[PDB]
């Protein structure tokens, strides 16, 4: 209501850049964590789960029964 | 590397040179607005008085324009500047761009 | 060859400093990295008392006469084999 | 409005927010009235009327900062025209499909695809994630 | 950049002509060859 | 000496925009058409 | 031999407007026309050979 | 084999192909991050009225934009080279099979004991049995034992070819006068498809590879059956 | 004074987007293009052997 | 006078104009070939024929785009027009030899045309590997005409390289050091050194293929003790430098365009940009065998080539971040040229990154000779080299011609092209990861959706090409003559007006040493 106080007048561009480069880092950090869960670990779990109790003979017998093979009717 | 205070003082001295010529006035303002800052009121004050000594009213208005422009979205800088310059604006009879309607398309 | 670079006009200190920091020292840094990756001891091989190796025609003039000057117990066997 | 061609070798006027004080005045050749205004300008600016101050400004500068910084409706034309030409491209594709391309192979027929799909599930194509992983081998249906 | 006004302005109608001619000059010969592909693979 | 200035430093005339349009159409069109006609030539050859 | 370079300097600096490849005189024009005729004719001939080689022949 | 609308790698059928899947995930995360940072910074540079047009000093910031990419490159190269040397390790196989590329089909030789050889041709679309795969089936598949280390030797009797099976992570060029070796190990039975991967003329698109992976006892039965 | 974009930009944008969407939708759905979508959730497997 | 001016030229500007016209015409030919490619693949089955006609088209597409469109436009066109102006020189060092570099190119192109008209064409790939390219699998004249086409293009560029290096070293103002010359001039100098050193090796290799085909040598024939893989080494010792040759003048133009339309007097980090281009040029000579990771090389060699290839990312990233830092703080002018350059920075970066994926020889086993590679190089070529070409063309067209373009039309053109190239090439990453091979006229059914979309994208880019032609016509039709441009104090090529007089700098600039 009285006199206006002096705002920051120097280095406004540099201040904006610093704030948003830091912000971009945080988002990158964030996204790296998302990707590890949703992609890399997801894929590691899917292969580990598939094989943990996988029965390759049983798999073959199912395929053989369906007629898929030339050499094993 | 100089302090802000030593930078500002060089620029005040620059514009306060009594026989500054038109070329030096333009060189000064055109160089200053290249920096990452809005010039301190004490600098603008000296540049406006150089305009007076060079009988150049239009450049005085233009200098207020570029001060506002250099603040970008920081809307509080220009009213603070104008407040700090109002004594000089009154003494020299400088109308602001807004008072002249030069702020509307 | 013209190598693959290409910057004359009147050779000078500035160009050679450019080469020093922009090519020479980076190459040293790369080779320093490469070497620190491949360091780490290698298995010392079985000792075999080959007669063309561990030559002793006269005792060395230091030590007990039987140790080379930069003898490394880990990788340099004596004529009788690796030390304990 | 058709200017000079020694202009390239002479200082010229520019409206540029980072070059606020151009090398020449907007108006080079002054009228008698304008010359008189410039004389008045050597006296106190307080004695200048608003209308006269604007005219001093317009002798020196072409556009004010607000004027030179104005946004435009051009993006509407650009985006709309681009979509028109991308739309026109689909007419080329329709033409190509009608007059150039013949039938695709019989392996795309619905019954072939149904059989092919079973044979792929029978050989457990991509069973960890890609394809058979998405079939419920117990319930004999696509996993929901 | 600054420029003089066009010496020989090209109206929207003239532009429609220039555009149409340009597009046709690309499309019609290729179109004719591609239309007749079957006619070529049999001679 | 040679002619200089806009429209004069080029091996084609821009004196008439419709003659120019014919020229440019023949120029770019012939390059774009050539591969289609070479393909047709190879297909027809044998 | 004697040094007759000065007389060739006078010949090739004569202000007659001729480009350097013709400034030696009428012999230059003959050699140029021979060269260009062989080049352009040879090029036309290469085009005929393309046309012949472009179709099943022999 | 690939399936409709596939975005990524075929499901891994060998341990090395799984390693490559996990390494691709790691590298693609970095590619996505760097791509998106560059796009973001472009938008950041373009969205402010604030200006700074005088000379900027570059030295300090260029340390960061060399050191950080150098570290990223090392973080890619470390697992990349680990997998490379893994692929190369001595493994002693129990079976050697040769394949010879031809224009345009593959032949196979199993000459560890018997002298078995045969040709393997694409099934034409007009001869596919219902539900079989266009451009991918062959008349004679490469029968192989599952869960065993197999040495494949690759060459050519005419032009270059390349012998590939994407779900096993395999691609070995077929070069006349040269005998290239690769190692094959399938974790699962089944049918595994690939296609000629070096341009070789008229029917490059039409000389596929089909492996048929079966239990050892069934492989032995098949071999015995060829006497 | 109003330029080309003031006078026509709204119409160019609206008509451009409308034409583009309509023609690509037609091309994609009405002329027999085979997109070959995934059979997952779509195709009923049918006996082949 | 017309023949004297345009067939007998010794003028760097007119010779640059000839190159630009030649390269534009070649661009139409290469665009038509690319559409024939994508028409063949635009639905499953066969459209044209088997892989022979298809791969004659593919082979010609690549040769035309690289040797007759990009290099003539960037180096012959922009290089001849701009380099002398940017250093205040009155012409090139060898103004008459310069004209021969130009006139060797129509014969080179004619030989390429002839190759495709005789016999069954050269359906070899632009790599021309034996034995497919030998005299048993490619009997007859087609491959030999292709070799001769490359020989003439090679001589053209080698002599042009000698001209540019000499001009740039010898014809600057006496006060101007190499560290006062503009970045585009640097980029042409470095490109020229790469051409000088790499093309003679290509020439050796294709000459050995010619003698294997015609004089009963066996450099590449195992029956004589030769080796097909030797050809590949010789070819790629040239062919990796060649892709840096294709992009370096583009880097130089991008530096100028980004500087200009950011309202800056100078690019950020000038000496770092020089360093980065020199580093890229040097490293570009020691990485070639990353084109050969599946041929059977020893593991340690694969490790070295993986590592040396990835290190090029470091200087390249310096340039990318320096362009961003040049934008930083700018008064941005959203001109059409700026749009091309911004698209360049982002899309070149994507393509460079998938190049780094391929540098990993373990993953390259599965990605080699698939559409993943095609996606990589069309991002750096269709969306890098070409975007730099379009940005420089729109930026400097008023200098070369004296007339302005219609900026709105040019922005529309950019928008169409951006959609078209991304629709064309982004799905090709999926096709590659999922195993679709290169150089195939038809594909297993599973690959249909992305091939269909990619072919649709190729038609959108065709519409952009057609529109460009119209835009150039409109500019010459309307005749808006340039008056002034901004920033001439840091863009010397503009300071003699538009177009500059036939002779410029007859009185050289004055530059003193303080
Ligand atoms: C924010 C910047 C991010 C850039 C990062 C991208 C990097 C890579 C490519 C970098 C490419 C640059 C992007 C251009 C942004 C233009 C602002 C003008 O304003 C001025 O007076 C001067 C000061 C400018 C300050 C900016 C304020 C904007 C005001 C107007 C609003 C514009 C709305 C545009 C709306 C655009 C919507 C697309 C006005 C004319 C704008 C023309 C836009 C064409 C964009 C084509 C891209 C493909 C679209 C496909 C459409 C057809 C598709 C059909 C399927
Ligand atoms: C400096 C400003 C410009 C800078 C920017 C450049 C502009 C860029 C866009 C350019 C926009 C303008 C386009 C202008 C069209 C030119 C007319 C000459 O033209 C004139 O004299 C026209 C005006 C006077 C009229 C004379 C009568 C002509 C009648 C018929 C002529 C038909 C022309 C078409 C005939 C078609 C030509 C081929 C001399 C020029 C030589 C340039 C090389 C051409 C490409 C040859 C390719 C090799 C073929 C091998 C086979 C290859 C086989 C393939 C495998
Ligand atoms: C301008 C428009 C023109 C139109 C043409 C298109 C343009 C391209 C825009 C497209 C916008 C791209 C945004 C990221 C795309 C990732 C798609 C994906 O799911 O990728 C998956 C991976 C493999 O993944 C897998 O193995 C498993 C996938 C399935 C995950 C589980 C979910 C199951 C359902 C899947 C739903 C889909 C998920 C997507 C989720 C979506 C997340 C974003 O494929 C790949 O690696 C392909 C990677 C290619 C390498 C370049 C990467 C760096 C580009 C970053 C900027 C883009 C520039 C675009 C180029 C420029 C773009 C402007
Ligand atoms: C303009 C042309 C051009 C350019 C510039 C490049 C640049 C690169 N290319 Fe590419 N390339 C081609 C054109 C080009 N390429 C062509 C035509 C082929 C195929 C030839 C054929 O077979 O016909 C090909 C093939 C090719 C292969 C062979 C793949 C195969 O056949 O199996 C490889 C493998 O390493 C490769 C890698 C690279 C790399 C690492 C770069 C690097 O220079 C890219 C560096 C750039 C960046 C990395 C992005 C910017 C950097 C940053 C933002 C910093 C931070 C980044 C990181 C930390 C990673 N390219
Ligand atoms: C500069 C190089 C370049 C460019 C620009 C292009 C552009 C395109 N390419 Fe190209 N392509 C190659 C180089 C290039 N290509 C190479 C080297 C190969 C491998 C060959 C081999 O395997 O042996 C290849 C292979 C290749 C294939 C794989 C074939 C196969 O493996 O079977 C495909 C398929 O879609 C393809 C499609 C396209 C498309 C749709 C474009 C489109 O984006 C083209 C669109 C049009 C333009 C980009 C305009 C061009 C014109 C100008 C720029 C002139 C402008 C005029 C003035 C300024 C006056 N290309
Ligand atoms: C460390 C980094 C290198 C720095 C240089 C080191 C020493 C240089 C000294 C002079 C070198 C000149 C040749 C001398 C001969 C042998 C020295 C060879 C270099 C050396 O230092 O060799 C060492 C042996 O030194 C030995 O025998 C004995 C070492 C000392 C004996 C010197 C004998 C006198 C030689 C006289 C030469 C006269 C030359 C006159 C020339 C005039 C012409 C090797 O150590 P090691 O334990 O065997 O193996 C390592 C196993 N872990
Ligand atoms: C059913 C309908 C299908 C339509 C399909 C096409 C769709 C999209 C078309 C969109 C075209 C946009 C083209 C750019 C228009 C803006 C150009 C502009 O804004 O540039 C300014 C235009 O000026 C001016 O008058 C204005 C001049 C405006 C010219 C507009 C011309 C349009 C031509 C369209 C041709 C379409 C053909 C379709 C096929 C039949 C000129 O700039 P300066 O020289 O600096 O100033 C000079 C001043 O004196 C001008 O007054
Ligand atoms: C398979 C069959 C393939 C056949 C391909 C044949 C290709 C081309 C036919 C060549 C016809 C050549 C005719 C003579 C050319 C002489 C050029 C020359 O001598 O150029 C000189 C410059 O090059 C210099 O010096 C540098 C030194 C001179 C360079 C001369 C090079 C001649 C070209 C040979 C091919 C080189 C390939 C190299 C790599 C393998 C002079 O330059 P100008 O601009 O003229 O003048 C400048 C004035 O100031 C001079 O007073
Ligand atoms: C990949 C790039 C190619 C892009 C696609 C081109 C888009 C279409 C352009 C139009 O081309 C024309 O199409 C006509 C058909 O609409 C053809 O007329 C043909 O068909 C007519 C109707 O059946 C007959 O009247 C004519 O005699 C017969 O020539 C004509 O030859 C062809 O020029
Ligand atoms: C200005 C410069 C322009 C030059 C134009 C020269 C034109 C000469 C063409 O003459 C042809 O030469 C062929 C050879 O090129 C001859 O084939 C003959 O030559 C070969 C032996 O040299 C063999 O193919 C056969 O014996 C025989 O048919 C053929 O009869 C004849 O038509
Ligand atoms: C369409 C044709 C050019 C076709 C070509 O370039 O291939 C040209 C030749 C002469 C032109 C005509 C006249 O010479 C000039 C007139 C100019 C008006 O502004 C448009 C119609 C106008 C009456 C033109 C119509 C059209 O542009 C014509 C008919
Ligand atoms: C010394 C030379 C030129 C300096 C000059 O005379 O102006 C400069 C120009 C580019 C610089 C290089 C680039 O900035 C890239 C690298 C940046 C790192 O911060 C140091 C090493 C680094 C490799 C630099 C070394 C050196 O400072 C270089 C090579
Ligand atoms: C590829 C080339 C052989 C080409 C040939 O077959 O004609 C050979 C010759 C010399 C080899 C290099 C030298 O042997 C030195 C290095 C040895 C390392 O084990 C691999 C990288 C290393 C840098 C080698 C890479 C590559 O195998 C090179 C460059
Ligand atoms: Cu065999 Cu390709
Ligand atoms: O070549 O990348
Ligand atoms: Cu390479
Ligand atoms: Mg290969
Ligand atoms: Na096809």
């Amino acid at each position: 209501s009285t006199a206006l106080a002096k705002p920051q007048m120097r280095g406004l561009l540099a201040r904006r850049l610093r704030f948003h480069i830091v912000g971009a880092f945080m988002v990158s950090l964030g996204f790296a964590t998302f990707y590890k869960f949703a992609v890399a670990e997801k894929r590691k779990k899917a292969y580990a789960d598939f094989y943990r109790n996988y029965d390759s003979m049983k798999d073959f017998e199912e395929m053989r029964k369906a007629g898929i093979f030339q050499s094993a009717k | 590397h100089e302090t802000d205070e030593e930078f500002d003082a060089r620029w005040v001295t620059y514009f306060n040179k009594p026989d500054i010529d038109a070329w030096e006035l333009r060189k000064g303002m055109n160089t200053l607005v290249g920096y990452d800052l809005v010039p301190e009121p004490k600098i603008i004050d000296a540049a406006l008085r150089a305009c007076r000594r060079l009988n150049d009213f239009a450049s005085a208005v233009r200098i207020l324009e570029v001060v506002k422009d250099k603040a970008g979205p920081h809307k509080e800088i220009y009213p603070y500047v104008i407040q700090e310059l109002r004594p000089t604006l009154n003494e020299l009879g400088i109308s602001t761009p807004e008072e002249l309607g030069l702020d509307k398309v | 060859a013209s190598a693959a670079k290409g910057d004359h006009g009147g050779t000078g200190a500035r160009t050679w400093r450019f080469l020093t920091f922009g090519l020479a020292l980076p190459s040293v840094a790369l080779c320093t990295l490469n070497s620190w990756l491949h360091s780490g001891h290698r298995e010392r091989p079985a000792f075999i008392p080959y007669h063309h190796l561990r030559i002793r025609t006269k005792p060395f003039s230091w030590g007990d006469g039987n140790h080379t000057f930069f003898h490394n117990p880990r990788v340099n066997p004596l004529p009788t084999g690796y030390e304990k | 409005s058709v200017v000079k061609s020694e202009d390239y070798a002479l200082p010229s006027y520019v409206d540029r927010r980072d070059y606020p004080l151009p090398d020449v005045a907007h108006v080079k050749n002054l009228s008698a009235s304008q010359k008189a205004l410039k004389e008045k300008e050597k006296a106190s600016w307080s004695s200048l009327s608003i209308d006269e101050k604007v005219e001093l400004y317009r002798l020196k500068f072409k556009e004010s900062f607000a004027e030179m910084n104005r946004s435009t409706n051009e993006w509407k034309t650009v985006v709309g025209a681009a979509m028109f030409f991308i739309g026109f491209t689909a007419l080329l594709l329709i033409w190509e499909k009608h007059y150039v391309y013949g039938p695709i192979p019989h392996t795309f027929e619905e019954e072939w695809v149904a059989k092919q799909t079973k044979r792929m599930l029978d050989m457990k194509v991509a069973p960890i994630q890609g394809f058979s992983a998405k079939w419920d081998y117990d319930k004999n249906e696509w996993k929901k | 950049i600054t420029a003089k006004p066009a010496k020989t302005p090209t109206s929207p109608k003239e532009q429609a002509i220039g555009l149409s001619v340009t597009f046709l000059s690309f499309l019609l010969p290729a179109g004719w060859v591609l239309y007749h592909l079957d006619n070529y693979k049999k001679s | 000496h040679y002619e200089e200035g806009p429209g004069k430093n080029i091996p084609f005339s821009v004196e008439n925009k419709w003659r120019l349009l014919a020229m440019m159409t023949l120029f770019f069109g012939s390059g774009f058409a050539a591969p289609f006609f070479i393909v047709r030539h190879q297909l027809l050859k044998k | 031999f004697e040094n007759r370079v000065a007389e060739k300097q006078k010949l090739f600096q004569e202000d007659n407007g001729l480009p350097v490849h013709l400034k030696g005189g009428a012999t230059d024009n003959i050699l140029y026309r021979v060269t260009m005729t062989l080049c352009l004719g040879g090029t036309l001939y290469s085009l005929y050979c393309l046309g012949w080689a472009s179709f099943p022949h022999k | 084999m690939a399936y409709p609308m596939q975005l990524g790698f075929q499901d891994a059928t060998s341990p090395i192909m799984e390693e490559l899947l996990h390494f691709h995930d790691h590298t693609l995360m970095i590619v996505f991050l760097i791509s998106s940072l560059v796009l973001y910074i472009i938008s950041l540079m373009l969205t402010t009225k604030l200006t700074h047009t005088s000379t900027m000093d570059a030295q300090e910031v260029e340390t960061i934009w060399t050191i950080l990419p150098a570290i990223i490159l090392i973080l890619i190269a470390l697992p990349s080279l680990r997998i490379l040397y893994m692929m190369d390790e001595i493994n002693n196989p129990s079976l050697t099979v040769k394949t010879m590329g031809h224009q345009w089909y593959w032949s196979y030789e199993y000459t560890d004991y018997e002298d078995l050889s045969f040709d393997s041709y694409m099934i034409p679309t007009s001869e596919l049995k219902p539900g079989e795969l266009r451009l991918l089936e062959v008349d004679n598949r490469v029968v192989l034992p599952m869960e065993m280390t197999i040495r494949m030797l690759v060459s050519s009797e005419d032009v270059l070819h390349s012998w590939a099976v994407p779900s096993l992570g395999l691609k070995t060029d077929a070069i006349p006068g040269r005998l290239n070796q690769t190692t094959l190990m399938s974790s699962r039975p089944g049918l595994y498809y690939g296609q000629c991967s070096e341009i070789c003329g008229s029917n490059h698109s039409f000389m596929p590879i089909v492996l048929e992976l079966v239990p050892l006892k069934y492989f032995e039965k098949w071999s015995a059956s060829m006497l | 004074a109003p330029d080309f974009h003031d006078k026509y930009g709204n119409a160019v944008l609206a008509s451009g987007a409308t034409f583009c969407v309509a023609v690509w939708v037609y091309m994609a759905t009405q002329i027999g293009i085979e997109w070959n979508p995934s059979p997952v959730g779509r195709v009923t497997p049918k006996e082949w052997r | 006078m017309f023949i004297n001016r345009w067939l007998f030229s010794t003028n760097h500007k007119d010779i640059g104009t000839l190159y630009l016209l030649f390269g534009a015409w070649a661009g139409m030919v290469g665009t038509a070939l690319s559409l024939l490619i994508r028409a063949e693949l635009g639905q499953p089955g066969t459209l044209l024929g088997d892989d022979q006609i298809y791969n004659v088209v593919v082979t010609a597409h690549a040769f035309v785009m690289i040797f007759f469109m990009v290099m003539p436009i960037m180096i012959g066109g922009f290089g001849n027009w701009l380099v002398p102006l940017m250093i205040g020189a009155p012409d090139m060092a060898f103004p008459r030899m310069n004209n021969m570099s130009f006139w060797l190119l129509p014969p080179s192109f004619l030989l390429l045309l002839a190759s495709s008209m005789v016999e069954a064409g050269a359906g070899t790939g632009w790599t021309v590997y034996p034995p497919l390219a030998g005299n048993l699998a490619h009997a007859g004249a087609s491959v030999d005409l292709t070799i001769f086409s490359l020989h003439l293009a090679g001589v053209s560029s080698i002599l042009g390289a000698i001209n540019f290096i000499t001009t740039i070293i010898n014809m600057k103002p006496p006060a101007m050091s190499q560290y006062q010359t503009p970045l585009f001039v640097w980029s042409v100098m470095i490109t020229a050194v790469l051409l000088l050193l790499s093309l003679p090796v290509l020439a050796a290799g294709i000459t050995m293929l010619l003698t294997d085909r015609n004089l009963n040598t066996t450099f590449f024939d195992p029956a004589g003790g030769g080796d097909p893989i030797l050809y590949q080494h010789l070819f790629w010792f040239f062919g990796h430098p060649e892709v840096y040759i294709l992009i370096l003048p583009g880097f130089g133009m991008i530096s100028h365009i980004v500087t200009y339309y950011s309202g800056k007097k100078e690019p950020f980090g000038y000496m770092g940009m020089v360093w980065a281009m020199m580093s890229i040029g040097f490293l570009g000579f020691i990485v070639w065998a990353h084109h050969m990771f599946t041929v059977g090389m020893d593991v340690d060699t694969r490790a070295y080539f993986t590592s040396a290839t990835m290190i090029i990312a470091i200087p390249t990233g310096v340039k990318v971040f320096s362009w961003l830092a040049t934008l930083h703080g700018g008064n941005i002018k959203w001109s059409p040229a700026m749009m091309w350059a911004l698209g360049f920075i982002f899309l070149f970066t994507v393509g460079g990154l998938t190049g780094i994926v391929l540098a990993n020889s373990s993953l390259d086993i599965v990605l080699h000779d698939t559409y993943y590679v095609v996606a990589h190089f069309h991002y750096v070529l269709s969306m890098g080299a070409v975007f730099a070409i379009m940005g420089g063309f729109v930026h400097w067209f008023p200098l070369f011609s004296g007339y302005t373009l219609n900026d709105t039309w040019a922005k529309i053109h950019f928008a169409i092209m951006f959609v078209g190239v991304n629709m064309t090439f982004f799905p090709q990453h999926f096709l590659g990861l999922s195993g679709m091979p290169r150089r195939y006229s038809d594909y297993p059914d599973a690959y249909t959706m992305w091939n269909t979309i990619s072919s649709m994208g190729s038609f959108i880019s065709l519409t952009a090409v057609m529109l460009m032609v119209f835009i150039i016509w409109e500019a010459f039709a309307s005749k808006r003559e340039v008056l002034t441009v901004d920033l001439t104090t840091t863009n010397l090529e503009w300071l003699n007006g538009c177009p500059p007089p036939y002779h410029t700098f007859e009185e050289p600039t004055y530059v003193n040493l303080k």
